[PDB]
RNA sequence: UGGAGGUGAUUUAAAUGCCAAA
RNA sequence: GGGACCGCCAGUGGCGAAGGCGCCCGGCUGGAACGGGUCCGACGGUGAGGGCCGAAGGCCAGGGGAGCGAACCGGAUUAGAUACCCGGGUAGUCCUGGCUGUAAAGGAUGCGGGCUAGGUGUCGGGCGAGCUUCGAGCUCGCCCGGUGCCGUAGGGAAGCCGUUAAGCCCGCCGCCUGGGGAGUACGGCCGCAAGGCUGAAACUUAAAGGAAUUGGCGGGGGAGCACUACAAGGGGUGGAGCGUGCGGU
C-alpha cells in the first residue's frame, strides 16, 4: 500500500523507442525481500544514489545489450 | 457446495511393489475406493535407495488392489529421463538402438529397448554386429531368469554391463544402457 | 506425512494453463487459465498474467494441504510449434514465491518420429 | 509444345505459363468448331 | 583472410505520374 | 480403434544410366572398386531408323480415407479484394491392374582414348612402419578408384574453368544461323480424354541478347548527425474584427 524503497547502484544504458528510459540494477530496502538485487526500468533522469518507490517488487525487466 | 464435495474424499497410501522393499511413496485422495485401481505413479530409483547416481532412472508402479486405507501396486515399465538419453548423442559418434520382445522364465512377456553409443563413425556392419551381440545376450538373460531377477539386474546395470564387455571386441564404446522396459502381458 | 502433487503448464503464443493435480494425476486440485485474469485478449500469454494465474493456482493448492509440487512444462508440440512461450517461466517463478516447495522439473513436450502433415501448404503462411 | 526458355524472361511480356494457357485455351474453340 | 551449404523465423494499411522538355 | 510417416545420429558423406533411394530382423537379386606371372585373344567406339526406363499432376476400373487440402461455403482487410490472413471443406494425396510420356527432368556442360606444375581435406580396397585396453582398435607414409577446395601453363567477352578442363590432339552422332508472327495455321501419326511428336507463310521490326563499370534508388543491412527532426517542456497559429501581400472576378 505503499511501496518499498529500493537504491540504484549502476547504470547499464538508455533505450525506449525514443530514447527516454534507463535501465538499472536497484538493491531493496525494505520487506520481504530486502537485500536483493534486480534491474529495473526507470523515466527520467537518474543517477548512483537515488531511492525509487517500488509498488511491488516481483517483475524484472528484460535484459538489454 | 463445492468444497462440501472435497469433504468427502479419503487419503490412501501407496505402497511399492514386494521386491523393491514395499516402502511408502504417496498418498492419492479419492472418495470411492474402487476408483484407486489401475492409477500410476512414477518415482525414480534413487527415492528407494538412496544414491545421488542413478537419478535419471524413472519406475512406473500401478495400483491392483486396496485394503483399508493402503493400495498395493505392481511393476509395469522404466524408462531413462529425456535430458539424459539426450545429451548422450553427439556428432561424430554413432548411436546403435535395439527392440526385442522376449518372454522370461516364468511366463511375462516384455518389450525391451537398449542403447549403445560408440567413440566414433562406424561401419554399418559393425553395427549390425553389435546389435546381434545384443540380441543374443539379452535373449540368454531372459531364458536363465525369473521375472523379478531379471527386472533388477536390467535397472541396476549388470546387463548392460556384460553387453558391454562383451561388444568392446568389435570397436570400443563409450556408453551402453538399457533404455526402456515395458510390460505386455503376465501368466495365466 | 507429506502431501505432494504435480504442476501441469501448457504454455504457446496465445496463453498459459497452470494446473495442479495430485501425485498420481488422476485427481484435479486447482486449474487456471490466463484468460481468466485479465480482459484483454492480447495479455493473455504475458508474464504477468502468468504470475496472477500461477498465484491464485498455489493459493487454492495450498489451502487443501498440500505442501510441495513436481513440474512439467509442456508447448504444444506435435505438428505446432516446439518452443515454449514467454510465461513458463514466470509460472515457475510464482508458484515457489507463493510458499510450495519445489520439487524436479522437466519438460514433455510431445516430440514426432517424423509423424503428420503441418498446416500452411508448401509455401507457409505468407505474411 | 516446345522449349523456348528464352521466352522465360520477365522484361517487357507477361508470364509464360498464362501465355500457353490462353494458347490452349483458344486452340480447344476450334477444335470444337472443327467437330461440327 | 576468404568462400560454399542447411534449418528457422521476418508486427496493420500505402494506388498513380500529370503538367514541361517540344 | 484407425490411416499416413520413419526424428536426433546425418557428414560439398554413400549407391544408382537418369528419374530417384534413410526404423529393425529374414529370403531372393543387379552393378561397381581393390588384390591377381589365372582364362579368351581385338571379340572395340559412336550410333540414322528401332526398343526399354522415366518426379509431380491427370484419366480408366476396384479398395481405403487419419492429417493436409484445388473447386466451394463462411469471417475479416480494402475505394473495390473474384487474393494474400482466419474457421470449415470435395477431388487428390495411400494400396492393387492399366493408360498418359511431361519439368529450371539443370552440372543450363553428349560419349570413348592419349598427353600437360603443385598443395590440402574426405570415402572404399591394398601395402609398410609404430602403438595398443589385443578390438572388425588408433596414428603416420605410399599405390589405385570415387568425392570437395585453393592454384601454375594455357583458354575466354568477361564471370570464370584449370588432370573431375570450358587446355593441346585422334573419332562418331545430335542441334543452331538477327528480333517477332510462332511453337501458331494446314497436313500426318499416337492417345479413352487431357494432350504428345513433326511444323511453315504473308506481314512487321533496328535492334533483341550477354558479361562487367560509375552513379541514383530500395516498404535491404551497418555507422553517424540535426529543436527549419523527435522525445521532456514554455509559448502559440487554425475560430472573431482589422493591417498588409497573393489567386480569382
Ligand atoms: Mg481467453
Ligand atoms: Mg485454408
Ligand atoms: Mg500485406
Ligand atoms: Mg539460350
Ligand atoms: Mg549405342
Ligand atoms: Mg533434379
Ligand atoms: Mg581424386
Ligand atoms: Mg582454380
Ligand atoms: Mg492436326
Ligand atoms: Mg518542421
Ligand atoms: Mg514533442
Ligand atoms: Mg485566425
Amino acid at each position: 500500500d505503499e511501496g518499498y524503497p529500493a537504491e540504484v547502484i549502476e547504470i547499464i544504458g538508455r533505450t525506449g523507442t525514443t530514447g527516454d528510459v534507463t535501465q538499472v540494477k536497484v538493491r531493496i530496502l525494505e520487506g520481504r525481500d530486502k537485500g536483493r538485487v534486480i534491474r529495473r526500468n526507470v523515466r527520467g533522469p537518474v543517477r548512483v544514489g537515488d531511492i525509487l518507490i517500488l509498488r511491488e517488487t516481483e517483475r524484472e525487466a528484460r535484459e538489454i545489450k | 457446495a463445492a468444497k462440501d464435495k472435497w469433504k468427502l474424499k479419503q487419503w490412501y497410501v501407496i505402497y511399492a511393489p514386494d521386491f523393491f522393499g514395499g516402502v511408502e511413496v504417496g498418498l492419492t485422495p479419492a472418495d470411492d475406493p474402487e476408483k484407486v485401481l489401475n492409477r500410476v505413479v512414477e518415482v525414480t530409483l534413487k527415492d528407494i535407495t538412496g544414491d545421488f547416481l542413478k537419478g535419471h532412472v524413472k519406475l512406473y508402479f500401478q495400483v491392483y488392489d486396496v485394503k483399508g486405507q493402503n493400495a498395493y501396486t505392481k511393476f509395469k515399465g522404466m524408462k531413462l529421463a529425456r535430458s539424459y538419453i539426450r545429451s548422450l548423442v553427439r556428432r561424430r559418434t554413432t548411436r546403435i538402438d535395439g527392440i526385442f520382445n522376449i518372454t522370461t522364465k516364468d511366463g511375462y512377456k516384455l518389450r525391451v529397448m537398449a542403447m549403445v553409443i560408440a567413440a566414433r563413425r562406424i561401419q554399418t556392419s559393425q553395427e549390425r554386429a553389435i546389435r546381434k551381440i545384443m540380441q543374443e545376450i539379452i535373449y540368454k538373460k531372459a531364458e536363465e531368469l525369473n521375472f523379478k531377477d531379471f527386472v533388477l539386474e536390467a535397472v541396476n546395470g549388470k546387463i548392460a554391463a556384460e553387453i558391454a564387455k562383451e561388444a568392446k571386441k568389435i570397436y570400443p564404446l563409450k556408453k551402453a544402457e538399457i533404455r526402456k522396459i515395458k510390460v505386455l502381458g503376465e501368466p495365466e | 506425512k507429506e502431501k505432494w502433487g504435480i504442476a501441469h503448464i501448457y504454455s504457446s503464443y496465445n496463453n498459459t494453463i497452470i494446473h495442479i493435480t495430485d501425485i498420481t494425476g488422476a485427481e484435479t486440485i486447482s486449474r487456471w487459465s490466463g484468460g481468466m485474469v485479465v480482459k484483454a485478449d492480447r495479455d493473455e500469454p504475458s508474464p504477468y498474467a502468468a504470475m496472477l494465474a500461477a498465484r491464485r493456482a498455489a493459493e487454492e493448492a495450498l489451502e487443501k494441504g498440500i505442501v510441495g509440487v513436481h513440474i512439467r512444462v509442456r508447448a504444444p508440440g506435435g505438428s505446432k510449434s516446439k518452443t515454449p512461450g514467454p510465461g513458463a517461466q514466470a509460472a515457475i517463478r510464482a508458484l515457489a514465491r507463493a510458499g510450495l516447495k519445489i520439487g524436479r522439473v522437466e519438460d514433455v513436450t510431445p516430440i514426432p518420429h517424423d509423424g503428420t502433415r503441418p498446416k500452411g501448404g508448401r509455401r507457409g503462411r505468407r505474411v | 509444345m516446345k522449349r523456348r526458355p528464352r521466352k522465360w524472361k520477365k522484361k517487357g511480356r507477361m508470364r509464360w505459363k498464362w501465355i500457353k494457357k490462353r494458347i490452349r485455351r483458344l486452340k480447344r474453340q476450334r477444335k470444337k468448331e472443327r467437330g461440327l
